[PDB]
């Protein structure tokens, strides 16, 4: 049960490099590609993410795409970069220009066929294909346009598989680019139709994790991408190791999404704690559960206390009793009962896996479906409405060729997504 | 990757000498175009490629042309220290100057020389594989810089099309002046520059003199100091193309982020750690102090006060040892300030860039050595005040036809003055209209 | 020929050169090789906290 | 010193069974490295910090480990480095006479503290002609070495160790002793009641060799033979046949022993194999750092693959290993 | 943590030289701004931070500006011994003095210099993270001290708002005088200072001369002695910020404890073990004797007699080897005395502070070395007689407008004299009313 990864744009390629470092470490793969691990449990599911080349070496089932090769040359030049298959790097000759329309319509359609050819070559070689995994930012140019284009093409070609996305989205507190609202609105419009499950992360939340929880004096983008790579590698853990209560991406989707538009989730990872403090507090399921529901440990700016949970899932790694897990999830549901949607009798799914991440006795990753995500989209829509009334930078997009009607359509679809989330928050059983 | 530099007239060639001196010293090419015979490693690196191409013997030669109608300045380049760096065909010189007449440069004299310039630029553009714009240096106060610069920009814009054209322009200072006919030439230049340029950077000599008096300790500055500051600014802006960094910025990203409407393309430029060596040991120079510095009007290189207008967009380029979190904290502190105001239709007002290469130190230079620097280009409605004073001086002179007989004799209809003056009036009205607030009622 | 002390006490210096204060000329000359500014303190990482 | 070093290195690829060449640059102002590929003219690795690499280890014929790859320095890739190493290429010989065998570990340690690189070593007995000509005793230790300002540095051995060292600087005498002392020939190793200890390449580059030999002398053991040999991959495999299927780090031991040259000593004492095993310590340095803190492997070992020294485990194989080191490798 | 020092005019700069001499010698920074040469480790302790900031190279620089309209005193600082300590921008000098005219400082001349001062203070305040007040040194008798001090305090009070501002002020002595126009300048100063100062410390040169004659054995004192005494007092008050102690006292606690009503903020200062070296080795200097000393009128630094009024609050600072039981026993002994009287609405009349750092000895100094010292600041109605006598001197001169034409010529209306005189009359009435018994009503 093997996943194919696609990494698009600068943010996606950078997070991907750290992800493949973390995965190669957990399975004991040397940066030369030689297996150097120390338990049979590592080898027995290696097929899930790696293909085997002749001899010792293993090669990772990933496609790298970018519009200017600077980032790709940096990732190929990195310390683990050699493991990647040379034929899997696809690049153009001129940048996205931070413009969605350029990335989607002009150079996108020029490159996109070679990416589908590589993805099809990789998929049809698999004996049974599980979902795709894609990392990209929504605020950028090449990330937004080709990521959503490629997602649409893969959804046309593999409608029976799973579609999973990890996405970084612009915050108003610390923007790097002026035209972020347009690109974000068009990308959310594409995702809500095409995707099966989409995960969202705010850079502001990663900075607050680093400064308040980890007390790092000088965090860097490598740290933010390491936290994201930790959650990404954690969600898939039950695919590739034994456990007392197995779980699967499809089982996650069936238990989390009540209605097909409501597929946007929050992320957290629990055993975050500073090196000075670690001597003072042992790991246990109550402690993990307390950190797990603390809004301090969530990777989005919206806070759970302003909404209600429709559904949530917790995947535990480590040797632990099921009784303590079940009663902790029951006690949290009973004590905070106003924050859980009342017409569902049990909102939390649990899963238990025997093999923890290296150097931790136990870990849990938390996925939550909460209506407070509407505030984030609303904030982006406000900035769009401020910019759109004055045609502030629109001639670039119109010069690529877009009709203004796309912008009003994308706004209407995002506004309808916000309305759909808001109605279930404010409702009675009747 | 590649950019082509076009230097026109006296100010543009003299600023070019400082620019190419700096770019040589930053990459390490010796003045004869070679590299040290010892430092060679076997496999060289692409960073020069933005500005230099190498011959098969390994000599470097730069992607520039020097254009003048009088010989003297180009003969100074041919006989100077950098004789061997430039290709001799690239250094084009006429017989006689345009004598402060835009008409003489544009109609009579530049028409003979212009086809050589296009042939040289074509020969350069054929030896490229990723050209991404033209950089142009000229002054609009003189005859050949205005007239031939306009004619050449028109021809370049028809032949090359969509490629971007970024101009660095020295405008006539608001009370320091050097020639009587400056208003006429600047108006007629600006008429052509409106249609055929993608971004225009504004300079005033009086501001760079003031900056060199207050921050540096120079009582008697001269043009070499100003030209070294301009060269440093250009090196800072093009560094994003040439070295590794956290947040790169391609030249098309400047135009996408800075220009909201196709006429609103005139921008202000400033540079932060202009400081002397003796001051440098009394002060630390963290990110937040230089970020606060770039917004003070004492730092600006154009004589305008931005407190009389509203910012529309800012582009902040950081080079050296800077970390993104400090940029974010600084920009949030700037955003907090009450004397800094943005138009309400531009909520996300800033674009950032971060590059690892620290600023270079020039052997004869007057700047201190510093670990980090920031450079800003920003779009603001305050620029409307600069045009209004030139227009007032034009109106004063044109009421009596003070010099017009030269221009009509050298080939121009009197009507062309009124057309240009009406176009600049419309540009002033555009800057009045763009700055308004509407639909307050909801 | 203008003597060195009187030239130190003149009102105007040479063209295009920075001038020191007259209460500072007797001191030893400054150093230009040194590069000024505070070094950023970059240490540790998130991997130690995530993977003890 | 330097602002940038430049060497070209070869890397033996086990999967491809080819030898690849790269270009390695070291920036000494901030301790970062960067690698390029000569065959492709492309970047192999950016400027990344690498604190385990120091300018002292950079010399020709050395071995370094960069991201689990063993790189062997081959030739200067720049003329700055060639000019800086204009000296340090002449080979001289220092002898240790009979009275100095008890102090030979301190002699080797003093040579290492003087930035001197040993290119060969052996314990031999010279013919009478060279014995009379040079002025040495019958049984002596011959050390061949090179380095910067070599003659002025080795003059200090005359006052630190009176009347036990002889220095040779004339090229003709060096050629004669190179032909005579080293090369194919006989050996002084015994064939019974012996044990073999092997100094791994990483300890050779780090240079704890003199301390190990002097500890062996101090404990009371006798050295009956000594030499340096370079092991091919097949030789390393045939040396560690008995460790296949028994220890989990067999292949890593193979590549470590084939990485570079190794020193092999012979020890004779009462119950030699058990005594040497006791003095070296258990196979894992982690056990040593807690329960056996005085052992050699505690001081000079970091894991199972690189525990510093190697000692015979089965008393049935001591003449086998002694023969393999002192006859098969030496003679042919 | 941080405090910023502003020095205005001649008296304030001369007192500043002694203050910064003392603070340097107490912390141990060399006159060139460096640490002692015997250490080879990084810095460990924050106590310098209240007054100095370090550069990345480890030089120290102090948190002060020197403001003057005449060059001579600042040029003396520029050419003196502490030349290397100060940043050259901090030493600000005009061209010509305010000529003992408040009008010249406030209206004509200070108006040109004031914007530079605010820009420097802003640049200082931006490099802080816990600023807790301004310290200001000036004399109200002279023209620039009065006019620029008032204008600058007004601007600081609008721009910075709630941040505290504490002034140390040299007032015109009640019969010693140096210039004829002292009453006019002091009245006009006091009018502005009433609205725009949070605590005012009162000084008279005649008292410090008397104290140096009686206690020290100095027949012929000069300004350096007085300035060193003032520096010791300021060091005692700011020591609570800088060193460990049993009972610390933050600058906001002064304001909370000493000021009963927002106008009643003028305080007297005195210092106990002013003693010579020959007397100092024959005697111990215990707590109860020096506590008895601070209440004797021979110890005060202002020429007023506290027996003509009632105390409202006292703040007692002990520094050195003192134990709390001795401070409590001393205050209990003081409280019994009948010639010391407190207003009946203030039953808990005392605040105590205890700091471990003993007073520093200066190589050229005249104070002895002592193991302990106490410094007192107290609010008392006796100050009303000083103002009443200044107002009487004003009324004598002002009845015929004896010199007013200078002030009216330099830009001031004659009406402003009467306004200020009526405001100070109201301040006098405040001191009669606050001191009026109220328990008589049942
Ligand atoms: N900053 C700077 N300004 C210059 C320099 N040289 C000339 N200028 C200014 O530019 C204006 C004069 O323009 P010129 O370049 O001399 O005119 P021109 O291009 O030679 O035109 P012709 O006189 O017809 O040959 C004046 O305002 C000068 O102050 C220079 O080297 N640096
Ligand atoms: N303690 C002390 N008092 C001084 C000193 N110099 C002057 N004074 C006193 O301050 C008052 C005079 O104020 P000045 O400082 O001379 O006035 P100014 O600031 O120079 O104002 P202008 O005369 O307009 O320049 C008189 O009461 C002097 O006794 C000094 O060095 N130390
Ligand atoms: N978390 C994270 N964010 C990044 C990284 N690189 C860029 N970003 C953010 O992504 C946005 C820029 O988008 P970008 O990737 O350049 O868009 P593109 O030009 O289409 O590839 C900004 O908000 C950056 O702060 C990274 O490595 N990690
Ligand atoms: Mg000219
Ligand atoms: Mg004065």
């Amino acid at each position: 049960r093997e996943i194919v990864c696609v990494q698009a744009g600068q943010c996606g390629n950078q997070i991907g490099s750290k992800f493949w470092e973390v995965i190669s470490d957990e399975h004991g793969v040397d940066p030369t590609g030689t297996y150097q691990g120390d338990s049979d449990l590592q080898l027995e599911r290696i097929n899930v993410y790696f293909d085997e080349a002749t001899g010792g070496r293993y090669v990772p089932r990933s496609v790298l795409i970018d519009l200017e090769p600077g980032t790709m040359d940096s990732v190929r030049a990195g310390p683990y970069g050699q493991i990647f298959r040379p034929d899997n790097f696809i690049f153009g000759q001129s940048g996205a220009g931070n413009n969605w329309a350029k990335g989607h319509y002009t150079e996108g359609a020029e490159l996109i066929d070679s990416v589908l050819d590589v993805c099809c070559k990789e998929a049809e070689s698999c004996d049974c294909l599980q979902g795709f995994q894609i990392c990209h930012s929504l605020g950028g140019g090449t990330g937004s346009g080709m990521g959503t284009l490629l997602i649409s093409k893969l959804r046309e070609q593999y409608p029976d598989r799973i579609m999973m996305t990890f996405s970084i989205i612009p915050s108003p507190k610390v923007s790097d680019t002026v035209v972020e609202p347009y690109n974000t609105t068009l990308s959310v419009h594409q995702l809500v139709e095409n995707s099966d499950e989409s995960m969202c992360i705010d850079n502001e939340a990663l900075y607050d994790i680093c400064f308040r929880t980890l007390k790092l004096t000088t965090p860097t983008f490598g740290d933010l991408n390491h936290l994201v790579s930790a959650v990404v590698s954690g969600v898939t853990c039950c695919l590739r190791f034994p456990g007392q209560l197995n779980s699967d991406l499809r089982k996650l989707a069936v238990n989390l999404v009540p209605f097909p538009r409501l597929h946007f989730f929050m992320m957290g990872f629990a055993p975050l704690t500073s090196r000075g403090s670690q001597q003072y507090r042992g790991l246990s399921v109550p402690e993990l559960t307390q950190q797990m529901f603390d809004a301090k440990n969530m990777m989005q700016a919206a806070d759970p206390r302003h909404g209600r949970y429709l559904t949530a899932s917790a995947l535990f790694r480590g040797r632990m009793s099921t009784k303590e897990v079940d009663e902790q999830m029951l006690n949290v549901q009973n004590k905070n009962s106003s924050y859980f949607i009342e017409w569902i009798p049990n909102n939390i799914k649990s899963s238990v896996c025997d093999i923890p991440p290296k150097g931790l006795k136990m870990a849990v990753t938390f996925i939550g479906n909460n209506t407070c995500i509407q505030e984030m989209f609303r904030r982006v829509g406000e900035q769009f409405t401020l910019m759109f009334r004055r045609k502030a930078f629109l001639h670039w997009y119109t010069g690529e060729g877009m009709d203004e009607m796309e912008f009003t359509e994308a706004e209407s679809n995002m506004n309808d997504l916000v309305s759909e989330y808001q109605q279930y928050q404010d409702a009675t059983i009747e | 990757r590649e950019a082509i530099c076009i230097h026109i007239g006296q100010a543009g060639c003299q600023v070019g000498n400082a620019c190419w001196e700096l770019f040589c010293l930053e990459h390490g090419i010796q003045p004869d175009g070679a590299m040290p015979s010892d430092k060679t490693i076997g496999v060289e690196d692409d960073a020069f490629n933005t500005f230099f191409s190498e011959t098969g013997a390994g000599k470097h030669v730069p992607r520039a042309v020097f254009l003048d109608l009088e010989p003297t300045v180009v003969d100074e380049v041919r006989t100077g220290t950098y004789r061997q760096l430039f290709h001799p065909e690239q250094l084009i010189s006429g017989k006689e100057d345009a004598a402060n007449n835009y008409a003489r440069g544009h109609y009579t004299i530049g028409k003979e020389i212009v086809d050589l310039c296009l042939d040289r630029i074509r020969k350069l553009a054929d030896n490229c594989t990723g050209l991404q714009g033209f950089l142009v240096y000229h002054a609009v106060g003189g005859g050949t810089g205005s007239g031939l610069g306009a004619l050449l920009l028109e021809r370049l814009s028809v032949d090359y099309g969509k490629k971007s054209k970024l101009g660095y322009t020295v405008y006539p200072s608001p009370q320091v002046s050097t020639a009587v006919v400056e208003p006429y030439n600047s108006v007629l230049s600006t008429h052509s520059l409106l249609e055929h340029t993608d971004v225009a950077a504004m300079l005033d000599n009086e501001a760079i003199y003031d900056l060199t008096r207050r921050n540096l300790d120079i009582e008697r500055p001269t043009y070499t100091n100003l030209n070294r500051l301009i060269g440093q600014v250009v090196s800072s802006l093009t560094a994003s193309l040439r070295f590794d960094g956290a947040l790169n910025v391609d030249l098309t990203e400047f135009q996408t982020n800075l220009v909201p409407y196709p006429r609103i393309h005139f921008v202000l430029t400033s540079y932060a750690p202009v400081i002397s060596a003796e001051k440098a040991y009394h002060e630390q120079l963290s990110v937040s102090e230089i970020s606060n510095a770039v917004f003070e009007p004492a730092s600006m290189m154009t004589k305008c006060d931005p407190r009389h207008g509203k910012y529309m967009a800012c582009c902040l380029m950081y080079r050296g040892d800077v970390v993104p979190k400090d940029v974010n904290a600084a920009v949030a502190t700037i955003k907090t300030k009450r004397t800094i105001q943005f138009v309400d239709w531009s909520p996300t007002g800033f674009k950032c860039g971060i590059n690892y290469q620290p600023p270079t130190v020039v052997p004869g230079g007057d700047l201190a050595k510093v670990q980090r620097a920031v450079c800003m280009i920003a779009n603001s409605t305050a620029i409307a005040e600069v045009f209004a004073r030139i227009d007032h001086k034009f109106d004063l002179m044109y009421s009596k036809r003070a010099f017009v007989h030269w221009y009509v004799g050298e080939g121009m209809e009197e009507g062309e003055f009124s057309e240009a003056r009406e176009d600049l009036a419309a540009l002033e009205k555009d800057y009045e209209e763009v700055g308004a607030e509407s639909a307050d009622m909801d | 020929v203008t003597p060195e002390l009187q030239r130190t006490y003149h009102r105007f210096g040479e063209v295009g050169c920075t001038r020191r204060h007259y209460g500072r000329a007797r001191d030893p000359p400054i150093d230009e090789t040194f590069r000024h500014g505070i070094r950023t303190e970059a240490g540790e990482g998130a991997r130690g906290c995530l993977q003890p | 010193a330097l602002e940038r070093y430049a060497f070209k290195v070869d890397y033996c690829d086990p999967q491809a069974n080819l030898v690849r060449q790269y270009l390695l640059l070291y920036f000494a102002e901030d301790s970062t490295i960067e690698m390029h590929d000569l065959k492709t003219k492309r970047v192999f690795l950016k400027r990344c910090a690498y604190p385990s690499l120091t300018p002292r280890e950079l010399f020709i014929g050395a071995t370094v480990g960069v991201f689990s790859r063993s790189l062997k320095l081959v030739d200067y890739g720049d003329e700055v480095t060639r000019r800086h190493f204009s000296g340090s290429e002449a080979e001289f010989v220092v002898f240790i006479q009979e009275g100095g065998l008890c102090h030979m570990g301190s002699i080797i340690d003093r040579m290492h503290t003087w930035e001197l690189r040993i290119t060969n070593i052996r314990l031999v007995d010279l013919p009478d002609s060279l014995c009379r000509d040079l002025g040495v005793s019958r049984r002596c230790v011959a050390i061949l070495f090179k380095g910067s300002n070599a003659i002025e540095k080795v003059g200090g051995l005359s006052t630190e160790f009176p009347n036990m060292t002889v220095v040779v600087a004339e090229p003709s005498d060096v050629n004669s002793v190179r032909g005579a002392a080293f090369g194919p020939g006989g050996t002084t190793a015994v064939m019974k009641n012996c044990s073999v200890c092997v100094i791994k390449p990483h300890a050779i580059m780090s240079g704890y060799q003199g301390a190990i030999i002097q500890r062996l002398i101090d404990e009371g053991f006798h050295i009956t033979a000594l030499g340096m040999y370079s092991l091919t991959v097949a030789d390393a495999e045939d040396f560690l046949e008995v460790y296949n299927g028994v220890v989990p780090e067999y292949q890593r031991l193979v590549e470590q022993m084939s990485s570079g040259p190794c020193w092999a000593v012979q020890v004779c004492a009462e119950n030699s194999v058990s005594a040497l095993r006791a003095i070296c310590g258990p196979h894992d340095p982690d056990v040593c750092h807690v329960l056996f803190p005085h052992t050699i492997r505690s001081k000079y070992g970091v894991d199972r693959t690189r525990n510093g020294v190697h000692c015979t485990d089965l008393e049935e194989d001591a003449p086998l290993e002694s023969e393999f080191f002192f006859s098969l490798l030496q003679n042919a």
